[PDB]
């Protein structure tokens, strides 16, 4: 199992030595595992960094480790990392408390670690079964006091395995498989290609196709996954469907494969957008309402109209923020779902849908190219 | 024991200093809460400048332009920190207004002219001396200091702007990525501010659209120069502000957009936080 965690606190609160620490003791953005998972270890210098990375879903956080030094305990920004941990959507927290490991004071520790678990009940988390590990992080990563190094890094690592967890598959929801190329096995029939979006496909499910003028209907008689004959598939696996009694040019790439009458397409959406710098390779100018850029999700692509927030006349580079867009007709686009904006040959922006509103008398009332 | 670590709990949640500085506050004022607590704030100055001093020297890229209108003067003022976790606390947000005041107040005692409009900058060096507000002490050098050693991170007083208008001169502004924060009273911050001064007799009171208007143009076309509504449109390229395609219609120049509403731009400020 794969699992995305970041470290939040003061860069002089010990941070980016605890994160040394991990990787020597665990060698007997970085990337580490313990005997549970594989870990992807995350830690950006700001809170549009780690939106930026939540929207793009470069690195979704599943956990955040919050490192507070002992002699200053929470500082004033403590408030702004926890409010960032909680808008990205992180709802386990693990905390270490780093110290001056000068055996200083049990009680003063006490009042910090009380302080923190104010801070994290004050924030939505349950403040009082969150882990809080104490120990320094510099001892650890000088190979010196195991009691307060080495323990406490190792006492940590056991907390982030025990108390963030795995990130969902959606196994629970009905399967969806953008399709990505189509063609036949001689004596077999039609394959679909692509890769599973959520869900689980079995040998024998029936399925239907979307996307397409007429609404298309059969069952899956055969997977294919590296050229072996499976009866199961599982999210996130490439494979190749065979479809029953159905011909190559009744299929296209675009389409989108699911559960029979699980899907309704949308039209109108909610989202957080990114807007690309030109660094990035976006534009150099902002854009305004009513932009038509051309949204690209799953294996299809639409033209849509970008509605600004009320208030907001125009959006610049490098910023992010909530938009509507409505698409000149409905395809799916489900919660949670990413996509990007390109105008012309570029692309512009990045998403991830927040809501699929119904469409809006104003919004029908649109006037096209 | 219990009771020693209830006062420095209680001293902690009182002010707001590290733990380790209320420990030794309460230990040399005898476990004396008040006199504790006057300790603190007088260390606060001293502990601030040292804080300062190691700092000094990170980079501070982040962090917020203010806005502050107080009847015919307006200010823009730009205060860098190292992260933005920083410049979305209050605590900062607070030092940025502080900063705004100061320059205010300052330039509120500078040249004031009848005929026409006046304007003016300040360099770091300039604002840092500035006189801090009636309420605090010393210069906005000392206040900075104050909230470098409550933050932890190194600040700089960048620059700041000021602009001065008599009876027939009006000043569109506005300030783009704009933060919550009721409690700072007529402040408006965010990562872009724009003043355009303008030349007109219409009255103030049927501007104020038009008078944002003129300020998203600028932030989101950076105008290099004003221009001249002689000159012909520009395109999408062009850097003379009033032969620039119009911002929220680029059918037509920002020239040709305001020219109809009996004002003309005679110059104009643009602040992005962290330019430069």
């Amino acid at each position: 199992p794969h699992v995305n965690v970041g470290t939040i606190g003061h860069v002089d609160h010990g941070k980016t030595t605890l994160t040394a620490a991990i990787t020597k003791i665990l060698a007997e953005h970085v990337e580490y595992s313990t005997a549970a998972r594989h870990y992807a270890h995350t830690d950006c210098p700001g809170h549009a960094d780690y939106v930026k990375n939540m929207i793009t879903g470069t690195a979704p956080l599943d956990g955040c480790i919050l490192v507070v030094a002992a002699n200053d305990g929470p500082m004033p920004q403590t408030r702004e990392h926890l409010l960032l941990a909680r808008q990205i959507g992180v709802e386990h927290v693990v905390v270490y408390v780093n110290k001056a490991d000068a055996v200083q004071d049990s009680e003063m520790v006490e009042l910090v670690e009380l302080e923190i678990r104010e801070l994290l009940t004050e924030f939505g988390y349950k403040g009082e079964e969150t882990p809080i590990i104490v120990g320094s992080a510099l001892c650890a990563l000088e190979q010196r006091d195991p009691e307060l190094g080495l323990k406490s890094v190792q006492k940590l690592l056991d907390a982030v395995d025990t108390y963030i967890p795995v990130p969902t598959r959606d196994l629970e929801k009905p399967f969806l498989l953008p399709v990505e190329s189509v063609y036949s096995i001689p004596g077999r029939g039609t394959v679909v290609t692509g890769t599973l979006e959520r869900g689980i496909l079995k040998k024998g499910d029936e399925c239907e196709f979307l996307g397409h003028s007429k609404n298309i209907r059969t069952v899956v008689t055969g997977i294919e996954m590296f050229h072996k004959s499976l009866d199961r598939a599982e999210a996130g696996d490439n494979l190749g469907a065979l479809v029953r009694g159905l011909k190559r040019e009744d299929l296209r790439r675009g389409l989108v494969m699911a559960k029979p009458g699980s899907i309704q397409p949308h039209q109108k959406v909610e989202a957080q957008v990114y807007i690309l710098t030109k660094e990035e390779g976006g534009r150099h100018k902002p854009f305004v309402s009513h932009f038509m850029p051309v949204m690209f999700s799953l294996t299809w692509d639409m033209a849509c109209r970008i509605i600004l927030p009320p208030g907001k006349e125009l959006a610049m580079p490098g910023e992010d923020l909530k938009l509507t867009l409505i698409l000149r007709q409905p395809m799916i686009l489900e919660k949670g779902q990413r996509f990007t904006l390109r105008d012309g040959n570029r692309t512009i922006g990045t998403g991830l849908v927040t809501d699929t509103p119904a469409m809006t008398e104003e919004d029908k009332n649109i006037k096209w190219s | 024991s219990a009771s020693s670590k209830e006062l420095l709990m209680k001293l902690r949640r009182k002010t707001g200093y590290s733990f380790i500085n209320c420990k030794k506050a309460l230990e040399t004022c005898g476990g004396d809460l008040k006199q504790a607590e006057s300790w603190l704030h007088k260390q606060a100055q001293k502990e601030g400048w040292s804080k300062a001093a190691r700092l000094h020297g990170r980079k501070t890229k982040e962090g917020l332009i203010g806005l502050l209108q107080e009847g015919d003067t307006t200010v823009l003022v730009e205060v860098n920190c190292e992260t933005d976790f920083v410049s979305r606390n209050l605590k900062f947000q607070q030092l940025v207004q502080q900063v705004a005041l100061g320059t205010l107040l300052h330039c509120q005692n500078l040249k004031d002219q009848l005929s026409t409009y006046s304007k003016g900058f300040l360099n770091s060096s300039e604002l840092s001396e500035l006189p801090a507000g009636p309420e605090r002490e010393g210069s906005l050098k000392d206040q900075l200091a104050l909230a470098i050693g409550k933050l932890g991170e190194n600040m700089i007083l960048k620059r700041a702007a000021w602009v001065k208008v008599p009876a027939g001169f009006y000043v569109g502004s506005y300030v783009h990525g704009a933060m919550h924060s009721p409690s700072l009273h007529n402040l408006v911050l965010g990562k872009y501010g724009a003043l355009v001064i303008c030349e007109t007799s219409e009255l103030k009171a049927n501007l104020a659209d038009l008078g944002r208007r003129l300020g998203q143009h600028v932030v989101g076309m950076a105008p290099l120069s004003v221009g001249s509504l002689d000159d012909e449109p520009g395109g999408e390229a062009e850097t003379k502000m009033l032969s620039q395609p119009y911002l929220l219609d680029p059918s037509i120049t920002l020239g040709q957009y305001v020219q109809p509403h009996g004002v003309s731009v005679v110059d104009f400020v643009r602040f992005e936080c962290g330019e430069g």
